């Protein structure tokens, strides 16, 4: 459990490694992330709790990235319901892998 | 600074919403009717927005019409 | 194919799709038997998949 | 496990806002999603499942 | 009468088909 | 009281007016014109020329692709700006 | 840090506000209040301060309009509640009390 | 009456044409019967086949929304007048402008062309309007005179050479060399948004929400009253047989017997495919060179022609 | 005599749709015989311009039909002017012609 | 029966509603490309 | 004579009631109302000019 979280955090850390001053909601998803660090079988169990109860979210922010040709969809969520749905994801695509859901074919393959 | 903004706003926007609430010869926000000290007029006003201050008023209501 | 979507004039040749990056020699040529054979295939791809689900 | 399906299906089911809007997504799935790629491909194994056919 | 205006004060300045029914009972 | 002023664009140009001649199509043979004949027989001929003119033993599904013949969407033309077919278009190219 | 529980004060201050303000500028709203945003506080009036919500037991229809419709799209709770009128998270916690008494 | 005056025929609607993205606020009919052209909100002007109904060429230039064209008879321009401010001169041998007439101050609602001249008429919301030595780009004239904006004008040879009204509801007869008013009507209670000549008479009408003159000239004797319909009304265009048409915001349109005020038809037309109901009514319409057929332009965004039924009786 | 230009395009557009419907509607409603709503007529318009922006249904609960045929009308057409300006200048950009700071992100927050 | 968003008619054919006696014909692109001249020159 | 005050006896001033109320007819033509003529039409065009 530790590794996957940890895992997590990492990736989401990763989009604000510049670090300008960013912004208030910003803020407080780098201050709740590294709370994730200092205290992780919290966070864990938070998130299990939420993973067995709460069917219902917060509203996510759209915006559109423009590449002058297509537009690209941008979601913004509350950083709970981020490191929450980021363990999540780590542990579906590790028990994934392991049980071997995806056959070969599907090919965004970590292999190559 | 900005602290001594918010100290000015939440004293008038108590003022608008507010005929019971007061300040007294201190600075503090008074319920004539019951009697209470509120650290900030809003906080004091939840309290003028209560439904115990409400009572008391109608309870003195009747007192006096009797 | 053919038999549900028949071509008389022979216009399965008009809005085929080639890849005009290439020199001429290594684009592809058209005709019937070949062209005719892409489309039977992309569209027996296709009725594979119900249009609510996805669409090709 | 049960749990997990009904979290991730009830989180496709939110409030879009941007500005002034606000809408429900009762249908579409969200990409922005951080688990939203298992959905994507496993979703894409059940197509293939139609296209490629059982026994291929 | 019929002229009376609404003032515009400014704020600025649903059915279910049953068709879900079938499907979800279905499935 | 007229101010010494100028501007660029003032200035001359195109100081000649072209009349219209005759084969352009002066005033003169419009005058004598029986334009109903005319507009008629261009009409007849217009219409003319548009008469002119015209295993897998395994699968889900039975075909879906039996009638479905494209569907005059594209010759509807729509006054509302959300829903017309142009604008579907465009929403459809330009939002991911 | 800034997220925590709501308190009278705050909410009541929050009712002034939006009254004073209007619905749609919520950064101004933020600003008086401490140790709050704007999306916390837009989310606090619609989900539970908003007069317009109904708070109160359900009655029989509401039941029945509520069971069978959660059958009927599972686990789509923002899609239900304005079916029957009802905050998510209200007919959320009446459904798992509905579950909970039932057995 | 007389009695039971005149018997013309009904029209019927012969055909549609879309292809505007814009309300189509003008039409005008080349002196040859060869092409109509319309502008728009569209900031084009197309210039269409009589005909055949096809488009034969889309200009672009305007910057806001075009409101009045005019093809010249005895020059091949044509003279167009937009929101934006701009009247423009286009020399149809190039499909280029060569010209541009400047100095009104706000949009310019309308525009005519002096039959033997050479002088261009122009009205604005800025309650002016300006006569325009069309060689040499230069306002000849400025016609105070009106409180509001200026909205239809027309022009003729004889006497009262300038007619035109505004929204501020009142007509003004404008004699040319003087560029001053030489007569004011003020029998409308609303705002006169058109105005026609009758091709023989020697008279002319005037149409409000309220309802439609007829007056003598010169001086604008009162003459007659047409009461019927009941729209603010965009459109009065006349046939030499004495076909009157009112086109309106409301999308009808009524036929009117110039003489007597019968009104003989009233037409109601569907709105186009799309649309909204809301959207309907004719910004303005015209008769080719042969009075057989009858164009208008609507809200719609089409070009709808009438045609005259031959069974008729 | 200032001239319309790309500074006063959107500017000079709003202005003469306010004229239009004022003179319109003023000169065509009428029988207030004081002053009818004029303001209150225009800040009707803009409060539908801005619902019609925020995809919310508008709906006044007392109106005369006429002024509400009118302004689902003139809003309407700004709709289709401000929409068909969108799709050119996202062709434009395509095409990668225009340079422009403020046509960019004006133009994504239309699509 | 139902239909897929893909299609869904919202206002009838354009045809339908005008009624069968006139024509209605949707003109976009032009002919004649613009070279050439309304009114030609004499020579 | 109010209303002709600032103005000469020449221009004309519409003031009686007479003048708004209506005169009917005139029949299909009368000499009364035509185009001045083609003559009357160039030398008014030749002097403008
Ligand atoms: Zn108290």
């Amino acid at each position: 459990d530790t590794k996957l979280l940890i895992l997590a955090l990492e990736r989401l850390k990763e989009a604000y490694s510049v670090k300008s001053r960013l912004n208030q909601s910003q803020r407080e998803e780098l201050g709740l992330i590294e709370q994730a660090y200092d205290n992780p079988h919290e966070a864990l169990s938070r998130i299990k709790r939420h993973l067995l109860t709460q069917r219902a979210f917060k509203e996510v922010g759209i915006e559109f990235m423009d590449l002058y040709s297509h537009l690209v969809p941008v979601y913004d969520v509350e950083p709970l319901e981020k490191i929450t749905d980021a363990y999540l994801d780590q542990y579906l695509w590790y028990e994934a892998d392991k049980r071997r859901l995806f056959p070969p074919w599907i090919k965004p393959a970590d292999t190559e | 600074s900005s602290s001594e903004s918010n100290r000015d706003r939440r004293e008038r926007l108590r003022q608008l919403a507010l005929p019971y609430f007061m300040k007294n010869h201190l600075g503090s926000y008074e319920c004539k009717l019951c009697l209470t000290l509120h650290n900030n007029e809003g906080s004091y006003l939840a309290h003028t927005q209560g439904k115990k201050h409400q009572t008391n008023l109608a309870r003195r209501a009747a007192k006096e019409a009797k | 194919y053919l038999t549900e979507h028949p071509d008389p004039n022979n216009e399965n040749i008009v809005g085929y799709n080639n890849k005009k990056c290439w020199p001429r020699d290594a684009r592809m040529r058209l005709m019937k038997h070949d062209v005719n054979l892409g489309r039977a295939v992309f569209w027996d791809i296709k009725n594979r998949l119900p249009r609510s689900v996805t669409t090709v | 496990d049960h749990n997990i399906a009904d979290y991730m299906t009830a989180k496709n089911n939110v409030v879009i806002n941007y500005k002034d809007m606000n809408h429900t997504n009762s249908y579409g799935i969200i990409r922005g999603l951080q688990f939203a790629s298992f959905i994507v491909q496993y979703y894409g194994l059940v197509m293939d499942l139609l296209v490629l056919g059982l026994h291929r | 009468q019929e002229w009376k205006i609404p003032p515009c004060i400014s704020n600025w300045k649903v059915h279910i088909n049953e068709n879900f029914a079938k499907l979800a009972e279905a499935l | 009281q007229l101010s010494k002023q100028y501007s660029s664009r003032d200035l001359p140009s195109h100081t000649k007016i072209k009349y219209r001649q005759t084969t352009q199509d002066a005033p003169e043979e419009v005058r004598n014109r029986d334009f109903r004949r005319e507009l008629e027989e261009r009409e007849r001929a217009a219409a003319r020329e548009k008469n002119r003119d015209r295993w897998d033993d395994d699968v889900v599904f039975k075909n879906c692709a039996k009638g479905v013949d494209d569907q005059k969407k594209d010759k509807r033309f729509v006054n509302d700006t959300l829903r017309s077919e142009f604008h579907k278009k465009f929403m459809e190219k330009y939002i991911k | 840090i800034k997220g925590g529980v709501w308190r009278n004060t705050e909410d009541e201050i929050l009712k002034a506000a939006v009254m004073k303000y209007g619905k749609n500028q919520w950064s101004r709203i933020a600003s008086l209040l401490h140790r709050k945003s704007a999306k916390q506080c837009k989310a606090r009036w619609y989900e539970w301060l908003d007069p317009s919500i109904k708070k109160t037991e359900w009655s029989r229809e509401e039941e029945e309009k509520l069971l069978h419709l959660a059958k009927l799209m599972p686990t789509q709770w923002r899609t239900i509640a304005p079916i029957i009128g009802r905050t998510a998270a209200q007919c959320l916690e009446h459904y798992e009390f509905l579950l909970d008494k039932a057995a | 009456t007389m009695p039971k005056p005149q018997w013309h025929p009904p029209w019927k609607l012969y055909r549609v044409i879309s292809g505007h993205l814009g309300w189509v606020r003008c039409i005008a009919v080349e002196p040859g019967n060869q092409w109509f052209v319309t502008g728009s909100a569209d900031r084009t002007i197309k210039i269409w086949d009589l005909a055949s109904g096809k488009l034969k060429l889309s200009l672009t230039g305007h910057i806001s929304t075009v409101r009045g064209v005019i093809v010249s008879t005895r020059s091949p321009y044509l003279f167009s007048c937009g929101e934006d401010k701009q009247v423009k001169c286009w020399d149809l041998e190039y499909n280029k402008v060569i010209r541009h007439y400047h100095g009104h101050l706000s949009a310019v609602y309308g525009l005519d062309l002096h039959p033997t001249i050479d002088v261009l008429v122009t009205c604005s919301r800025d309650s002016t309007a300006r006569i325009w030595d069309v060689r040499t780009k230069a306002s000849v004239h400025t016609l105070s005179g009106h409180t509001n904006a200026v909205a239809t004008v027309r022009c003729q040879a004889a006497e009262p050479q300038i007619i035109t009204g505004s929204h501020d509801t009142t007509i003004r007869l404008w004699d040319l060399v003087a560029g001053k008013t030489r007569v004011t009507l003020t029998n409308h209670k609303k705002s006169v948004r058109a105005v026609v000549l009758h091709p023989r008479h020697y008279t002319f009408a005037s149409g409000s929400p309220d309802n439609i003159k007829q007056w003598k000239f010169p001086d604008g004797s009162f003459i007659q009253n047409l009461s019927g319909h009941n729209a603010i009304i965009n459109t009065l265009t006349v046939n030499s047989d004495g076909v009157l048409v009112s086109g309106a915001d409301n999308g009808t349109m009524h036929l009117w017997d110039w003489r007597t005020g019968y009104n003989f038809q009233r037409v109601h037309a569907a709105v186009q495919p799309g649309s909204l109901d809301s959207e309907s009514g004719i910004f303005a319409c015209a008769f080719d060179q042969s009075e057989s057929r009858l164009l208008t332009a609507e809200a719609d965004k089409t070009i709808k022609v009438y045609r005259e039924d031959d069974t008729a009786t | 005599a200032k001239t319309v230009t790309k500074q006063r395009v959107e500017s000079h557009f709003d202005l003469e749709l306010r004229a239009a419907v004022m003179h319109d509607i003023l000169d065509m409603m009428p029988e207030g015989i004081k002053q009818n709503k004029a303001r209150t007529i225009l800040q009707h318009l803009s409060e539908a311009w801005r619902c019609w922006k925020a995809n919310i249904p508008w709906k006044v609960p007392g109106l005369p039909t006429p002024i509400e045929n009118m302004i689902l009308r003139y809003v309407k057409a700004k709709a289709d002017w401000w929409t068909n300006t969108a799709h050119y200048n996202r062709e434009r950009i395509r095409r990668g012609a225009t340079v422009d700071k403020t046509v960019c992100k004006k133009n994504l927050g239309r699509l | 029966e139902v239909v897929l968003h893909e299609d869904k008619k919202y206002y009838p054919t354009a045809e339908e509603v005008y009624g069968p006696e006139v024509e209605t014909i949707v003109q976009e692109e032009d002919t004649q490309p613009l070279t050439e001249p309304i009114i030609k020159p004499v020579k | 004579a109010i209303a002709r005050q600032g103005q000469s006896k020449d221009k004309v001033i519409y003031s009686k009631y007479t003048d708004l109320v209506p005169k009917e007819v005139m029949n299909a033509d009368d000499p009364d109302l035509q185009r001045p003529d083609e003559e009357a039409i160039k030398e008014i065009t030749e002097k403008t000019r």
